[PDB]
Parts: structure tokens; C-alpha cells; sequence
RNA sequence: CCGUGAGGGAAAGGUGAAAAGAACCCCGGGAGGGGAGUGAAAUAGAGCCUGAAACCGUGGGCUUACAAGCAGUCACGGCCCCGAGGGGUUGUGGCGUGCCUAUUGAAGCAUGAGCCGGCGACUCACGGUCGUGGGCGAGCUUAAGCCGUUGAGGCGGAGG
RNA sequence: GGUGGAGCCUGGGAGUGAGGGCGCGAGCGAUAACGUCCGCGUCCGAGCGCGGGAACAACCGAGACCGCCAGCUAAGGCCCC
RNA sequence: GGGAUGACCCCAGGCGGUAGGGGAGCGUUCCCGAUGCCGAUGAAGGCCGACCCGCGAGGGCGGCUGGAGGUAAGGGAAGUG
């Protein structure tokens, strides 16, 4: 019994294009273009959802920092400080009480310049 | 008044009226949990060290579910490798009752 | 729960003396401000920085011998169109341009940080026409 | 010469770019004081063989 | 296939591909590789294997009781009808596929016609065709030449 | 309401009539057919003809009124291609594409 | 149709249940269309069943004329749509060297491919050798054939 | 001592039989070569996936099942990019 | 380890990968199942889907087109991607 591609090749090829919606040119357009474009994104992304907690991390890094040194101190010395004393509060948070809840993070530089 | 826990290996700033996604937990939804806490504020300040010995937040298991679906894909060029999985993320749902501390 | 984003903000003018101050220890704290990396709500996409009035550009410091052999140069895109100028000479012809190219350099490539350096206005002399902003000067 | 031959298709975008330039300016027409009837300048009508005022074709 | 086989174009030069008949398979209309031909799929299998699995095929509906013998088939003669006012006596109401297992002909030409009978010459009773059912029937006859092929 | 002439299989490239049928869109009929008419072309006489036919359609059929009329919608379609061959030098054969054309003319009502 | 000749060798199917295949009127030289009319359906109108993809065009929403680039991915923000959420879009910041092939090694200035759709490559028969699910088991098994059946199976011990 | 994708044995199926850089020991070469030919090892090959090295298969770090807007570290780094 | 056996539960550890070995599955044509079931209150196919289940290949659901065919659990055979 004969058995051809029939209905199987092109539904497939329709899913690869519903996935490139958006591309560029053929990319979006072209089949294979669409296939050699989802294989890079498809490591691009895994790639950097890697790097998003990267991305991140040194922000808040940088913000807390600004902070620190409107305290007369830098985002390196006052790390120390909430280690030594024991405060295990982490850079998001950190991060977000240094803009809108700017007492409280006085208060952890304080409690950071005396651990010391 | 305001409180910085932590469950999930991650930590939250919660208020009273505050649905919040966690890593899923252990815990029949309806029911009610305690939270560890590491930082109130806003009125009183007060800080952890790591923790606080009573303060804990009461929170309500709306329910549990499943993210949306991420596509991780793999790819090596010139070696007739690629990889597709399907990863939906469990995850908890809760309501930010009280703040007991 | 999510990272802040600050809204548009009304940006700080502030006014900066470089009279005996070093040549690049200066564009340092600039193109900081300039970024505005010292401010808790800092940004990467966006122009959420000071804008810098440095003023007696002219009078600038450098060590050692670096206005006779630092060799600021151009390259007028056809043969032999490499130009190489001391510093002793872009200051005794276009001075503000000494810092600016120091600075320039000490911010981002792209189109951001291309728009800037746009907020950098350097001038040569005590006196700058941005009096109807009332720049903050800065001590540093 | 040595048969030039181009390296790589034109993109739609790259050449209805180019097109960009091939847009019909229309035509100059102005009334025909007599007639009325539309025509281009410094023509005689070819609706009522009018020009300068005065007969000048059959129509 | 029906072609030809000159080289259809010289082996270089012509600045396209390499071909020689336009019979090959890598073209349009030409030949099938590994495409199907004759076959004989019949093959042997085990008599006891056959004569085991004749026995075990009875026995099951022997287990849930679906198996009926009987000695004559009272008064067909030919008619279909003259069956079902039978096989409505004999419980065989239809709502179940039966086997109907005999070498009387008039009977097994009275519901041959029936959608829910298969008959059979006892001569040629198979499991398919018992696993096919969901009753069975036979005259002690049928039963009896049974006994004496599954011996 | 609307009223539209299709002008089918005109042999003629599309390429071109549409660098026509540009310069007349969202026209009042009166300034296209002035337009139509010295636009020193080929597929003017075609543009031309399906807009006149169209406006019939809407003045006689749709109950629309020839005054009012402006060119709603015009866009030029391609149909089939008249494959010619062309004898080039060296025995080899090329293909022309004798293009044909399929003129749409919607008109409107610019009511006021 | 190609070849002087032997010889080579295509492409091309489908309206609808029934032509009831569009009288008549209108723009046009015509082709073609617009109403009328037929039909359950007319983007089933004969260039006709379904009508995908490349390819072309019209309208709309977002966006773009100081920018740089395997064109995408992550985060954020603005506008549009749908009714603590989602969809489309892309301004900025981060990151980022196509697919396949052959290679010690390619984004690779090494090969192949303009694009799309369909054909397109590890099979079959006998014999052999391991493994495996079963049947019988110092025993197992039949081959051509004969009878039966008309998708009924049984016989056949020669022989291996 | 060692319970490890350790080892012994029988049997089926393979692919490989064009390697390359580095380090140390030699020969050949000119105490040349991104040279060549052997030996122990390592890595790339197959990790052209990740960090460092400005950028770079093989130098330093480290063996990527998947997801997080959590924490600690290695090489390398902390004036600005 | 439970419990007894693939019922699901707990603890621990493994899971970069070309040539290549192995295992478990999806999907296409066809046969028994089928004198059956689905179908004009609309088959197969076609265009959309931001919803559902699946690691994935794929499977359902809904809306538009489409207008007469399609075919389940469980098995069999290939011109099977
Ligand atoms: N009387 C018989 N042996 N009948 C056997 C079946 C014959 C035929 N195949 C049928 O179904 O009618
Ligand atoms: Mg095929
Ligand atoms: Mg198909
Ligand atoms: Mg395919
Ligand atoms: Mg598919
Ligand atoms: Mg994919
Ligand atoms: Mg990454
Ligand atoms: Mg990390
Ligand atoms: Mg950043
Ligand atoms: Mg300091
Ligand atoms: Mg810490
Ligand atoms: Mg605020
Ligand atoms: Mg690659
Ligand atoms: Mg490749
Ligand atoms: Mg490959
Ligand atoms: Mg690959
Ligand atoms: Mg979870
Ligand atoms: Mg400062
Ligand atoms: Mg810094
Ligand atoms: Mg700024
Ligand atoms: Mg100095
Ligand atoms: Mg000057
Ligand atoms: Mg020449
Ligand atoms: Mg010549
Ligand atoms: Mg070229
Ligand atoms: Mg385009
Ligand atoms: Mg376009
Ligand atoms: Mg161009
Ligand atoms: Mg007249
Ligand atoms: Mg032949
Ligand atoms: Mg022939
Ligand atoms: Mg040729
Ligand atoms: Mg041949
Ligand atoms: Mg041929
Ligand atoms: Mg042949
Ligand atoms: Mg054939
Ligand atoms: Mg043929
Ligand atoms: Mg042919
Ligand atoms: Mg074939
Ligand atoms: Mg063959
Ligand atoms: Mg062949
Ligand atoms: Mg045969
Ligand atoms: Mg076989
Ligand atoms: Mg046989
Ligand atoms: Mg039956
Ligand atoms: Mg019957
Ligand atoms: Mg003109
Ligand atoms: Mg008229
Ligand atoms: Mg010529
Ligand atoms: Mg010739
Ligand atoms: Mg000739
Ligand atoms: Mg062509
Ligand atoms: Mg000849
Ligand atoms: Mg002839
Ligand atoms: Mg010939
Ligand atoms: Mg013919
Ligand atoms: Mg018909
Ligand atoms: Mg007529
Ligand atoms: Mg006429
Ligand atoms: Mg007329
Ligand atoms: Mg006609
Ligand atoms: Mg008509
Ligand atoms: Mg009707
Ligand atoms: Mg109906
Ligand atoms: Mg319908
Ligand atoms: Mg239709
Ligand atoms: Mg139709
Ligand atoms: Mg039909
Ligand atoms: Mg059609
Ligand atoms: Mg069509
Ligand atoms: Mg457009
Ligand atoms: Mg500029
Ligand atoms: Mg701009
Ligand atoms: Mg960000
Ligand atoms: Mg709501
Ligand atoms: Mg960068
Ligand atoms: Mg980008
Ligand atoms: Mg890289
Ligand atoms: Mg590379
Ligand atoms: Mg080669
Ligand atoms: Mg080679
Ligand atoms: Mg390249
Ligand atoms: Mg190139
Ligand atoms: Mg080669
Ligand atoms: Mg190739
Ligand atoms: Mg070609
Ligand atoms: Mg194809
Ligand atoms: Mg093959
Ligand atoms: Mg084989
Ligand atoms: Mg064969
Ligand atoms: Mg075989
Ligand atoms: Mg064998
Ligand atoms: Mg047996
Ligand atoms: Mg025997
Ligand atoms: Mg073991
Ligand atoms: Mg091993
Ligand atoms: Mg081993
Ligand atoms: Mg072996
Ligand atoms: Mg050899
Ligand atoms: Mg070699
Ligand atoms: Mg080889
Ligand atoms: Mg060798
Ligand atoms: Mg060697
Ligand atoms: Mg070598
Ligand atoms: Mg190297
Ligand atoms: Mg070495
Ligand atoms: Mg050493
Ligand atoms: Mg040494
Ligand atoms: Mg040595
Ligand atoms: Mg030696
Ligand atoms: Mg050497
Ligand atoms: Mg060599
Ligand atoms: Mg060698
Ligand atoms: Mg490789
Ligand atoms: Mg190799
Ligand atoms: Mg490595
Ligand atoms: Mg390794
Ligand atoms: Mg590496
Ligand atoms: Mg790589
Ligand atoms: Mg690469
Ligand atoms: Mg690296
Ligand atoms: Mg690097
Ligand atoms: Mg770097
Ligand atoms: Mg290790
Ligand atoms: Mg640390
Ligand atoms: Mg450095
Ligand atoms: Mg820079
Ligand atoms: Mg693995
Ligand atoms: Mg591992
Ligand atoms: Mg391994
Ligand atoms: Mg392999
Ligand atoms: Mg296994
Ligand atoms: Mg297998
Ligand atoms: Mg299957
Ligand atoms: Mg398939
Ligand atoms: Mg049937
Ligand atoms: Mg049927
Ligand atoms: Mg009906
Ligand atoms: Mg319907
Ligand atoms: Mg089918
Ligand atoms: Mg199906
Ligand atoms: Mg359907
Ligand atoms: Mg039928
Ligand atoms: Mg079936
Ligand atoms: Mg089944
Ligand atoms: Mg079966
Ligand atoms: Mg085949
Ligand atoms: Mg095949
Ligand atoms: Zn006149």
C-alpha cells in the first residue's frame, strides 16, 4: 500500500511559520529561513533567560551602590556589614527599599557601618 | 506596614491584599500558612537577624497551578542535534493576610 | 514581585569647576552623572542622568609630559588624511574639546549614550549661558 | 568584460524602495476660458479649437 | 519502465545536474525503489499449533456457556424464515453473531442470507472465524468430526 | 453604497496601469476622467474605460448619483501571463511574460 | 513537438441533482463587468469541485529619515486591540559568527541551495547466524501435490 | 582498602583505522616553521554550550536535564565604557 | 524502602556529546474489528486559535471555509516522515 507526504508535510511546515510570525522578510515568509531563525532564538533565549539573573542582580548592584554612597559608603563596604551582621535580606529587596523605603535601608547602612 | 519574607528560596515584600506567585507549596489550597519574615517596616522599623523570632505572615493558598509554557530548545550547528522540551513552571498562589509580628 | 521603574524625572543640572582638577579623573565623575549611576533609581535605557556644566575648561591639569605627546588625531577619510594634533595645541585652538573628547570616550556606544554626551556642555572660561537653568554646582 | 551577474535577489523592500521615485506626477490642466472644459496650458482646446481668444480649429 | 536510456545530457558542462536514463527513480514518472511486487505472505504454521488452537478457540465460548449443540434442526428445509421461528425457540434472538456449524446444506442455506449467522461446513470450522462470534452452534455431527480432528 | 467595473484578463502589465490607476485614486470622478485623459500613457485608455463603466453602474443600477461621485477604491491585480518564447543568440530559447491585467474600480458617494 | 534516419517522447481529467449554461436592460468596438434571473450554494459562471505555499496587490493599526545589521533573544517603556491578564508593534539598554556538507579545524572569502508545493534514498526472495513469543519435545517438521472452500481449512512422512 | 555507567566471561550490532593544539622527554630540522616523526598526559575532535583571555576550537576556570527579578564562589577583575 | 510486584509516595544519586549501540513513542496508506459507529443539526481536506492534555513528534476543543465521505479501544502489513 502507497503511502505519500499528503497532509503531513505542509502542517508542519505551518507550525514552524506560526512560530516566525514576525520575522523579518522570509524568515517569517520562508520555510527553511523560518527553521534556521527558531534555531538560533531557541538557544538565544535559553541563553539569556540564563542571563536575566545576570542582567539583574548587577542593576540592583548598581542601584544599592547609588545608595550606599548617599550614606557616605559604597555597595563593597556595607556587603561586609550585613554579612557581619547577620542580615540576609537579598539585592532585589535591597534593591527596592533603597528607592521607595529610603529610611528603612538608612537604618540597614547603619546597622552595616557598627557590625563592622 | 509592610514585610519582607522569604519562602521558595526567594524573597517577597507583602502586604495585606497581595496575591503573590511562589514556588509551589506543600499546603491544601484554602488553607492557611505562616511565612518566615526578615524585615518589617513602613511604621515601626524593624530588621532581621537573619530572621525575627514571633513575626510571621499569614497568608491564604488561593490555589495551585502550572506558568505558562516556556519553549527551552537546543541547537548545535553542523551535527544534526537539536532538542525540544515543554517546561510549565508549578507554582502557588496566595493572599497576603496579616502581618504578625 | 517586580523591578521599579521611575517614571519620567525632571532632570538635575549641576555645575562643575575644573580649574586644577586632572584631565580624566574628571571625566570620570562626569559621564558617572552623565549615566546617572549615582542615583538609587538608575536606569540603563533611558537619559535618567544629571546634565553637566563643566566650566574653565581651559585650565584643565595633566601629568608629565603629555601636552607635548598625547597625540589627538583625525582621519579625514582619504589618503593621508591622518591628523595628528598635541594637546598642547587643541587647547591653545579648541580647549572645551580636550574634555569633551575625554569624556565622550568614558560613554556608552550607542544611540543612548550618544545622546549624552548631548547633555554634556563644556565651556572655556569662569562664565556659562545656562544661568536660567541654576545649575547646582558640585564639589568633587 | 566579463558578464556581471548579480550576487544575491533584491529584497521586495530593496526594490520598491527603489520605486520610490517612479510615482506619476499628473498631469497639468488648467479651464479653457471659453469652454470651460479642462486642458492643459499653452495648448489649443482640443474642446472648442479656442486659443488667445480667438478660432483657430475645427473640433 | 517504458523510457529510453541515453545519457539525457553529457556527464559536464552543460552547467546542470548529473543524469543518465530519465528512468531513474530520483526523477518523475520513472522507476519505484523498493516499491512492492508479487508476494506469497501464505506461509506454514504448525499443525498442533492449528489443532491446539481449534480446541482453545471452542473452549472459550465453552466458558461463558455461548457454545449450544443440538441434535437436528426440528423443521427447516430451505427458507430462512423456517430458521429464525427455530433459532427463536433455541434462544438465538439475534442481539449476539453466531457461528452456525453443520453439514446440513438446507440449513446452512436457510441463514447464510442472516446478518448475524456465519455458517460453515464442520469441515472447515477455524478459530477466526469462531473468535469472529459471539455464540456457537453445531449438529453432534459437526461436534463429533470436531473431537475427531482436535484427537 | 458603492459601485465597482472589473476589467478582466486586459492584456497589459500590471506595473504599469497601476502607475495609472495611483494618480487617480480617491479622485472625483470629473478629475479623474480630466486626469484619465491627458495622462500620456497606455493603460489611461483602460483605467478610463473601466471608471466610465463603473460610474454607469452606480448612476443606473445602484441608484447613484453621477455628481457625487469620487474613486472610493482602484487597485490593479495580475492574471495569468502570455508565456512567448524569444530567440536569443546561440540557440538558446528565453520566455516573455506577456502580462495581463485585472482592473478593479470601486466609486463612492462624497455626500456635501 | 525533437531528429535526415533508426529512434526519442511529452503535457493535458473533475461546474451542477438537473443546463435550469445567465433572456432582457446598462458602460464598452470587443473582452470584461454592473443589476435582473437560475440554483441549496454563483470568490460552484464554463479561464468553473476543494483552492494550500511561494509570488503580487488594496485598506487598516504600530513603526521608521544621526542610524551599524545572521535581523533574532531578554528586560523595560510608549501607542493599538481584546475584556493584577493576554495579543500585535518596536524606541532604548544587554547578548549574539546562518542551515547543510566535508574537515585537525568554517560565519567562514571551502561545497550545495533564488522561493515555494509535490516525486525523491536501507527493501524484497532464498540461505545463514545471534536474539525473541510461542507449539511439541528424543523427538520436531513436512515440500510438490490430492481433496475441500470460494477470503474454511484438512490431508500428504517422500524428505530435511 | 576500594560497590564504581568498576572488573571477568560468552554472545549480537557497530563505528574508527585523514587527527589536531598544549605541556614535559627525544630524534629529524637551522638549540627555524600554525614544520615533521615517536613516547606519558591533557584538552578540542564530540564541550564552536557558559566565565576569563579586547576579539580566537583546544592557555586559565568549569563537565550545561528544565524553570526563578534568590545566595556563595573559580580563573579574571573593582577610575569611566 | 515502603506495597508487593508499574498503583502511586518518600530518600539518595545519574542525565554535555559527533560517528555509533540501545530503548520507548508520535504520525501517514492499507486490513480484521465493520451487514457496526460517526456524518447534511455538515465527512476528509483547507484558514485562524492568545484555550485544553503531552517532555516532544503529536492528540482533542472552538470558530470560518468545505460540501460526501471518515473511521475508535485492540492488533496486523508497509511504496510510511
Ligand atoms: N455454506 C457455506 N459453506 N457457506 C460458507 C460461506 C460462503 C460465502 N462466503 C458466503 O458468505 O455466502
Ligand atoms: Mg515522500
Ligand atoms: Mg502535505
Ligand atoms: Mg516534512
Ligand atoms: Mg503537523
Ligand atoms: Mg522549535
Ligand atoms: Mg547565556
Ligand atoms: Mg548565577
Ligand atoms: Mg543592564
Ligand atoms: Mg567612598
Ligand atoms: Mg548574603
Ligand atoms: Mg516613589
Ligand atoms: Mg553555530
Ligand atoms: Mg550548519
Ligand atoms: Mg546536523
Ligand atoms: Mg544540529
Ligand atoms: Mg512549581
Ligand atoms: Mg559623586
Ligand atoms: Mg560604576
Ligand atoms: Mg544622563
Ligand atoms: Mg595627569
Ligand atoms: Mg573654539
Ligand atoms: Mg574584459
Ligand atoms: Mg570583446
Ligand atoms: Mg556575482
Ligand atoms: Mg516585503
Ligand atoms: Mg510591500
Ligand atoms: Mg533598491
Ligand atoms: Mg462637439
Ligand atoms: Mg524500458
Ligand atoms: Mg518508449
Ligand atoms: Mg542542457
Ligand atoms: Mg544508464
Ligand atoms: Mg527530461
Ligand atoms: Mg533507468
Ligand atoms: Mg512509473
Ligand atoms: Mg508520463
Ligand atoms: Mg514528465
Ligand atoms: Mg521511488
Ligand atoms: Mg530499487
Ligand atoms: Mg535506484
Ligand atoms: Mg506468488
Ligand atoms: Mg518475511
Ligand atoms: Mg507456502
Ligand atoms: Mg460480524
Ligand atoms: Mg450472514
Ligand atoms: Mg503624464
Ligand atoms: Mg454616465
Ligand atoms: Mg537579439
Ligand atoms: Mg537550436
Ligand atoms: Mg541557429
Ligand atoms: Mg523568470
Ligand atoms: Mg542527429
Ligand atoms: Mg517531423
Ligand atoms: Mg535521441
Ligand atoms: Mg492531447
Ligand atoms: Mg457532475
Ligand atoms: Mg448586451
Ligand atoms: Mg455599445
Ligand atoms: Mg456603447
Ligand atoms: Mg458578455
Ligand atoms: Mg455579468
Ligand atoms: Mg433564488
Ligand atoms: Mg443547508
Ligand atoms: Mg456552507
Ligand atoms: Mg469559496
Ligand atoms: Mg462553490
Ligand atoms: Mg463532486
Ligand atoms: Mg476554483
Ligand atoms: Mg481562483
Ligand atoms: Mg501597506
Ligand atoms: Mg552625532
Ligand atoms: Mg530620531
Ligand atoms: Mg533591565
Ligand atoms: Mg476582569
Ligand atoms: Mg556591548
Ligand atoms: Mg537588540
Ligand atoms: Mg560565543
Ligand atoms: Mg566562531
Ligand atoms: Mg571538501
Ligand atoms: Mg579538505
Ligand atoms: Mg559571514
Ligand atoms: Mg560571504
Ligand atoms: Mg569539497
Ligand atoms: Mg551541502
Ligand atoms: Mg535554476
Ligand atoms: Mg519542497
Ligand atoms: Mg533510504
Ligand atoms: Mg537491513
Ligand atoms: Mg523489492
Ligand atoms: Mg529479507
Ligand atoms: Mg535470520
Ligand atoms: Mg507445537
Ligand atoms: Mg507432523
Ligand atoms: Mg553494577
Ligand atoms: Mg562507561
Ligand atoms: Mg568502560
Ligand atoms: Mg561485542
Ligand atoms: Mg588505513
Ligand atoms: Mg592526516
Ligand atoms: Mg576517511
Ligand atoms: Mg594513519
Ligand atoms: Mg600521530
Ligand atoms: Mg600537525
Ligand atoms: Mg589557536
Ligand atoms: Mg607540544
Ligand atoms: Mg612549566
Ligand atoms: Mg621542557
Ligand atoms: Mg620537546
Ligand atoms: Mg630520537
Ligand atoms: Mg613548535
Ligand atoms: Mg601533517
Ligand atoms: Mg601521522
Ligand atoms: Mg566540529
Ligand atoms: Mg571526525
Ligand atoms: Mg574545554
Ligand atoms: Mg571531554
Ligand atoms: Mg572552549
Ligand atoms: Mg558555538
Ligand atoms: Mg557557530
Ligand atoms: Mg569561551
Ligand atoms: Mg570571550
Ligand atoms: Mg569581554
Ligand atoms: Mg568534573
Ligand atoms: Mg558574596
Ligand atoms: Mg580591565
Ligand atoms: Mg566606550
Ligand atoms: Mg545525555
Ligand atoms: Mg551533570
Ligand atoms: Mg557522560
Ligand atoms: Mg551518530
Ligand atoms: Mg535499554
Ligand atoms: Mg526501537
Ligand atoms: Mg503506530
Ligand atoms: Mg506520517
Ligand atoms: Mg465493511
Ligand atoms: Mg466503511
Ligand atoms: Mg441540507
Ligand atoms: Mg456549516
Ligand atoms: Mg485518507
Ligand atoms: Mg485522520
Ligand atoms: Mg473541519
Ligand atoms: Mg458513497
Ligand atoms: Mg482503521
Ligand atoms: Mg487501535
Ligand atoms: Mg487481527
Ligand atoms: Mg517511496
Ligand atoms: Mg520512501
Ligand atoms: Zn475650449
Amino acid at each position: 500500500p502507497r503511502a505519500k507526504t499528503g497532509v503531513v508535510r505542509r502542517r508542519k511546515h505551518k507550525k514552524i511559520l506560526k512560530l516566525a510570525k514576525g520575522y523579518w522578510g522570509l524568515r517569517s515568509k520562508s520555510f527553511r529561513k523560518a527553521r534556521e531563525t527558531l534555531f538560533a532564538a531557541g538557544n538565544y533565549a535559553y541563553a539569556h533567560r540564563k542571563r536575566r539573573k545576570r542582567d539583574f542582580r548587577r542593576l540592583w548592584i548598581v542601584r544599592i551602590n547609588a545608595a550606599c554612597r548617599q550614606h557616605g559608603l559604597n555597595y563593597s563596604t556595607f556587603i561586609h556589614g550585613l554579612k557581619k551582621a547577620g542580615i540576609e535580606v537579598d539585592r532585589k529587596n535591597l534593591a527596592d527599599l533603597a528607592v521607595r523605603e529610603p529610611q528603612v535601608f538608612a537604618e540597614l547602612v547603619e546597622r552595616a557601618k557598627a557590625a563592622q | 506596614m509592610f514585610a519582607i519574607v522569604k519562602t521558595g528560596g526567594k524573597q517577597y515584600r507583602v502586604e495585606p491584599g497581595l496575591k503573590l506567585r511562589v514556588e509551589k507549596l506543600d499546603a491544601e489550597p484554602g488553607a492557611t500558612v505562616e511565612l518566615p519574615v526578615l524585615l518589617l517596616g513602613g511604621e515601626k522599623t524593624v530588621v532581621g537577624t537573619p530572621v525575627v523570632e514571633g513575626a510571621s505572615v499569614v497568608a491564604e493558598v488561593l490555589g495551585h497551578g502550572r506558568g505558562k509554557k516556556i519553549l527551552v530548545s537546543k541547537f548545535k550547528a553542523k551535527v544534526q542535534y537539536r532538542r525540544k522540551k515543554g517546561h510549565r513552571q508549578p507554582y502557588t498562589e496566595l493572599l497576603i493576610k496579616e502581618i504578625r509580628g | 514581585m517586580k523591578t521599579y521603574v521611575p517614571k519620567q524625572v525632571e532632570p538635575r543640572w549641576v555645575l562643575i569647576d575644573a580649574e586644577g582638577k586632572t584631565l580624566g579623573r574628571l571625566a570620570t565623575k562626569i559621564a558617572t552623572l552623565l549615566r546617572g549611576k549615582h542615583r538609587p533609581d538608575w536606569t540603563p535605557n533611558v537619559a535618567m542622568g544629571d546634565f553637566v556644566v563643566v566650566v574653565n575648561a581651559d585650565k584643565i591639569r595633566v601629568t608629565g609630559k603629555k601636552l607635548e605627546q598625547k597625540i589627538y588625531t583625525r582621519y579625514s577619510g582619504y589618503p593621508g588624511g591622518l591628523k595628528k594634533i598635541p594637546l598642547e595645541k587643541m587647547l591653545a585652538t579648541h580647549p572645551e574639546r580636550v574634555l569633551e573628547h575625554a569624556v565622550k570616550g568614558m560613554l556608552p556606544k550607542g544611540p543612548l549614550g550618544r545622546r549624552l554626551f548631548k547633555r554634556l556642555k563644556v565651556y572655556a572660561g569662569p562664565d556659562h549661558p545656562h544661568q536660567a537653568q541654576r545649575p547646582e554646582k558640585l564639589e568633587v | 568584460a566579463k558578464h556581471p551577474v548579480p550576487k544575491k535577489k533584491t529584497s521586495k523592500a530593496r526594490r520598491d524602495a527603489r520605486r520610490s521615485h517612479h510615482a506619476l506626477t499628473p498631469p497639468t490642466l488648467v479651464p479653457c476660458p471659453e469652454c470651460k472644459a479642462m486642458k492643459p496650458p499653452h495648448t489649443v482646446c482640443p474642446e472648442c479649437g479656442y486659443y488667445a481668444g480667438r478660432k483657430v480649429l475645427e473640433v | 519502465v517504458a523510457y529510453s536510456g541515453r545519457k539525457i545530457w553529457p556527464q559536464k558542462h552543460t552547467g546542470r545536474a548529473r543524469h543518465g536514463d530519465i528512468g531513474a527513480p530520483i526523477f518523475v514518472g520513472g522507476g519505484v525503489v523498493f516499491g512492492p511486487k508479487p508476494r506469497d505472505y501464505s506461509y506454514t504454521l504448525p499443525k498442533k499449533v492449528r489443532k491446539k488452537g481449534l480446541a482453545m478457540a471452542v473452549a472459550d465460548r465453552a466458558r461463558e456457556g455461548k457454545l449450544l449443540l443440538v441434535e437436528a434442526f426440528a423443521g427447516v428445509n430451505g427458507k430462512t424464515k423456517e430458521f429464525l421461528a427455530w433459532a427463536k425457540e433455541a434462544g438465538l434472538d439475534g442481539s449476539e453473531s453466531v457461528l452456525l456449524v453443520t453439514g446440513n446444506e438446507l440449513v446452512r442455506r436457510a441463514a447464510r442470507n442472516l446478518p448475524w449467522v456465519v455458517t460453515l461446513a464442520p469441515e472447515g470450522l477455524n478459530v477466526y472465524d469462531i473468535v469472529r462470534t459471539e455464540r456457537l452452534v453445531m449438529d453432534l455431527d459437526a461436534w463429533e468430526v470436531f473431537q475427531n480432528r482436535i484427537g | 453604497m458603492e459601485a465597482k467595473a472589473i476589467a478582466r484578463y486586459v492584456r497589459i502589465s500590471p506595473r504599469k496601469v497601476r502607475l495609472v490607476v495611483d494618480l487617480i485614486r480617491g479622485k472625483s470622478l470629473e478629475e479623474a476622467r480630466n486626469i484619465l485623459r491627458y495622462t500620456n500613457k497606455r493603460g489611461a485608455y483602460f483605467v478610463a474605460k473601466v471608471l466610465e463603466s463603473a460610474a454607469a453602474n452606480a448612476v443606473n443600477n445602484h441608484d447613484m448619483l453621477e455628481d457625487r461621485l469620487y474613486v472610493k477604491a482602484a487597485y490593479v491585480d495580475e492574471g495569468p501571463a502570455l508565456k512567448r518564447v524569444l530567440p536569443r543568440a546561440r540557440g538558446r530559447a528565453d520566455i516573455i511574460k506577456k502580462r495581463t491585467s485585472h482592473i478593479t474600480v470601486i466609486l463612492g458617494e462624497k455626500h456635501g
